[PDB]
RNA sequence: UGUCCUACGCCGGCAGGCGCGGGUAACCCGUUGAACCCCAUUCGUGAUGGGGAUCGGGGAUUGCAAUUAUUCCCC
């Protein structure tokens, strides 16, 4: 292979810095809410080669991959792969993304102790749940 | 700081 | 015209039928080439190399093996080969030839035609 | 420390590649990979391509080991 | 509030099987199977126990030893008390806990505080 | 040019099966094969982005060696560790739709014939077509 | 004419020390196409050392656990070995691990004697088959040490501990520990 | 081993459902189509794609009842 000279060594994606030395779907796997079989289902339909490395990506294909993340459903990825099905509120398919699992982690927690289930309460003590 | 309801047994819950 | 032997190793049991043929080696209808423990080719070979296509110019004979694993199943192939070969020149072939082919053999090691008395124990 | 690799070739490493690599007499991966530092996937890369052109005798190729041979 | 994007007051008008794709798996094969007599007869006591209510005033709190109950959207108002093994904890019944059970609003067991250890 | 399917390298003969069928052009190819996993206990999506010929490949020569063989048994043969966690492995068949749809597009390319016995067997023409490939591997790799 | 791995030929190997001669069994009879023989060897006591030496470094090379009963992965890891060896030096392989085996071999070493409390150790020699086993399975120790956390395969650290053993420089482990327990042994006496 | 063991087809990402047959058994499961192992692909010496605990969501069976996760599947 040559030298590419318009190589990324660090890409700064959603709040996180990614290894961009790394190949195409562990790079994209390195952030939170996406492991592998994510990453390497949206890069199999983003229509990129599986071959390549992070950084020597052109900046098209890395916010088309961004945009195919963000929205899962509407661009045929299945409603029974994604991280959070049916949402307590809203009740909607939504993969969720780094800041996205912390937050709604969180509003889990704080509506579990407002229910004073044995859960949450579990979780406060700090204890073993499952 | 006790809810109104709760028992002992789960006032030590809390 | 034609021998029927048996060879044994552990659990794995081929049977070899040898006949009058064209210089053809065949096994399950593959190839001896064409199994597929490769690394363990030239064990299977060993009767073949050891004495050459010359003797095996007019000899067909077939293998079926049942049971055992992989290398069990080679080393009953190698023995059934050989014990065929044997039985064949015992039955229709002079009993110099067999003393000569059975000298090489053994001398060469002893497992080709004796088979190992030691199985699985309980 | 720390072992840093090339996931990429730079230009004194292809240098050294073109012309210090095909006089090793024997080429293997990890001997490429430890010289000159650099990951294992590129120094599969750099053999598979060394072989397409032609500079580098093939000895034996598996899924654990190949073997490569300085040509002449 | 609203529930799977459902707010409370369709949650009440709907028919019994919308609400058989709206739960999670347990619930949905749990109010499939059919629910017991005792189930039944709990809530005619706690439909009877809100309607003879004030309306200023909470219901009046309706004892129980069932620890199996679904909270379906009907008892949200009411003023329950639920046994776990030795002691009835009472507590209202808030809408955005309607997908659970009972029996975990009322701990079975203490938290545990470990003393000194003796001789061993 | 009497040649069996036997007689052949049977990895080759996989492969080069599979490009037949993919400049055959025509096989019904579901549209979820990029986003399946094809058995439970295998982990990732596989590499290869033509896996569902090579699949469908390898099944009809299975059908070729053994027949009468239903999805059941296609699962079966397909099966392997499953890496239960921290539990010990154990043996897990394949997945089943996947099967039983390389089955029924090989069918509708009229190469595997559903069975009075229970099961599927191979179409003769298929066989013709395996002699066919099989004869081609036999030539590149005699010659060669 | 049998060959080793079909090419790699056995009349051009010399043995150098004749103490070991009798037990490095590879020279005529003893030369086979494969390591693999699967032979009732340990049945009887010194059957070993009519055993291919081949076999014995296959043998000695599935040690660690994990690798407790794999045999097919050890004799594909002997035969890259003998070709990183043979591309290195350009001898015959064969050579290279008899030299190895003769210039591994502890020939003295410490024993205990008395009772339990004695603390001080007598030197006393090494017999040659235990001097052969020794040399074995110090060598397969280095390839183990040498390959347990880097890049290079362990074909190619085993290739190098033979060449460096074979050569008697002070870079084997087996060298080093050889000279060890050689300086342990003439330190006691 | 078996009157719960399952063959076959269909619906299924997958756990699984549906219609059907055999077996009270050298007959049907079952030529028990096992796993290691072998051959190719990617990884390349770092808490790594090793290791999987612990958690967050969904789905399906077993059972009068799974909330203190019975079990299994998927991110």
């Amino acid at each position: 292979l040559v030298i590419p000279e318009k190589f990324q060594h660090i890409l700064r994606v959603l709040n996180t810095n990614i290894d961009g030395r790394r190949k195409i779907a562990f790079a994209i796997t390195a952030i939170k809410g996406v492991g592998r079989r994510y990453a390497h289902v949206v890069l199999r339909k983003a229509d990129i080669d599986l071959t390549k490395r992070a950084g020597e990506l052109t900046e098209d294909e890395v916010e088309r991959v961004i945009t195919i993340m963000q929205n899962p459903r509407q661009y045929k990825i299945p409603d029974w792969f994604l991280n959070r099905q049916k949402d307590v509120k809203d009740g909607k398919y939504s993969q969720v993304l780094a800041n996205g699992l912390d937050n709604k982690l969180r509003e889990d927690l704080e509506r579990l102790k407002k229910i004073r289930a044995h859960r949450g309460l579990r979780h406060f003590w700090g204890l073993r749940v499952r | 700081k006790v809810p109104k309801g709760t028992s002992s047994y789960q006032a030590e819950w809390i | 015209q034609s021998v029927q032997v048996f060879g044994r190793k552990k659990t794995a049991t081929a049977v070899a039928h040898c006949k009058r043929g064209n210089g053809l080696i065949k096994v399950n209808g593959r190839p001896l080439e064409m199994i597929e423990p490769r690394t363990l080719q030239y064990k299977l070979l060993e009767p073949v190399l050891l004495l050459g296509k010359e003797r095996f110019a007019g000899v067909d004979i077939r293998v079926r093996v049942k049971g055992g694993g992989h290398v069990a199943q080679i080393y009953a192939i190698r023995q059934s080969i050989s014990k065929a070969l044997v039985a064949y020149y015992q039955k229709y072939v002079d009993e110099a030839s067999k003393k000569e082919i059975k000298d090489i053999l053994i001398q060469y090691d002893r497992t080709l035609l004796v088979a190992d008395p030691r199985r699985c124990e309980s | 420390d720390k072992l840093n690799n090339l996931v990429l070739f730079d230009k004194a490493t292809y240098d050294k590649l073109c012309k210090e690599v095909p006089n090793y007499k024997l080429i293997t991966p990890a001997v490429v990979s430890e010289r000159l530092k650099i990951r294992g996937s590129l120094a599969r890369a750099a053999l598979q391509e060394l072989l397409s052109k032609g500079l580098i005798k093939l000895v034996s190729k598996h899924r654990a080991q190949v073997i490569y041979t300085r040509n002449t | 509030f609203t529930y799977r994007g459902v707010d409370l007051d369709q949650l009440l008008d709907m028919s019994y099987e919308q609400l058989m794709q709206l739960y999670s798996a347990r619930q949905r094969r749990r109010l499939n199977r059919g629910l017991r007599r005792k189930q039944h007869s709990l809530l005619k006591r706690l439909r009877k126990a809100k309607k003879e209510a004030p309306p200023m005033e909470k219901p009046e709190v309706v004892k129980t030893h069932l620890r199996d109950m679904i909270i379906l959207p009907e008892m949200v108002g009411s003023m329950v008390g639920v046994y776990n093994g030795k002691t009835f904890n009472q507590v209202e019944i808030k809408p955005e806990m309607i997908g659970h059970y009972l029996g975990e609003f009322s701990i079975t067991y203490k938290p545990v505080k470990h003393g000194r250890p003796g001789i061993g | 040019p009497g040649v069996t399917v036997k007689d052949v390298n049977q990895q080759e003969f996989v492969r080069a099966l599979a490009a037949f069928l993919k400049k055959s052009g025509k096989l019904k190819v579901p549209e979820w094969v990029d986003t399946v996993k094809l058995a439970k206990h295998k982990e990732l999506a596989p590499y290869d982005e033509n896996w569902f010929y090579t699949r469908a490949a390898s099944t009809a020569r299975h059908l070729y060696l053994r027949g009468g063989a239903g999805v059941g048994s296609m699962t079966k043969i397909y099966g392997g560790r499953q890496r239960n966690g921290v539990m010990p492995s154990h043996f897990s068949r394949g997945s089943k739709s996947v099967a039983r749809r390389v089955l029924q597009a090989l069918e509708g390319l009229k190469m595997v014939e559903k069975d009075q016995d229970g099961g599927r067997k191979l179409t003769p023409q298929g066989q013709r077509d395996l002699d066919r490939i099989a004869g081609q591997v036999a030539a590149a790799n005699k010659k060669h | 004419d049998i060959k080793l791995f079909g090419k790699w030929s056995t009349d051009d190997v010399q043995i150098n020390d004749i103490s070991l001669q009798d037990y490095i069994a590879v020279k005529e009879k003893y030369a086979k196409y494969l390591p693999h023989s699967a032979g009732r060897y340990a049945a009887k006591r010194f059957r070993k050392a009519q055993c291919p030496i081949v076999e014995r470094l296959t043998n000695s090379m599935m040690m660690h656990g994990r690798n407790n009963g794999k045999k097919l992965m050890t004799v594909r890891i002997v035969k890259h070995a003998f070709e990183i060896i043979h591309l290195l030096t350009g001898e015959n392989p064969l050579q290279v691990l008899v030299n190895a085996i003769i210039n591994s071999g502890p020939r003295e070493d410490s024993t205990r004697i008395g009772r339990a409390g004695t603390v001080r150790r007598q030197a006393v020699d090494v017999s040659p088959l235990r001097r052969v086993n020794q040399a074995i399975w110090l060598l397969c120790t280095g390839a183990r040490e040498a390959a347990f956390r880097n890049i290079k395969t362990i074909a190619e650290c085993l290739a190098d501990e033979l060449i460096n053993a074979a050569k008697g420089s002070s870079n084997s482990y087996a060298i080093k520990k050889k000279d060890e327990l050689e300086r342990v042994a003439k330190s006691n006496r």
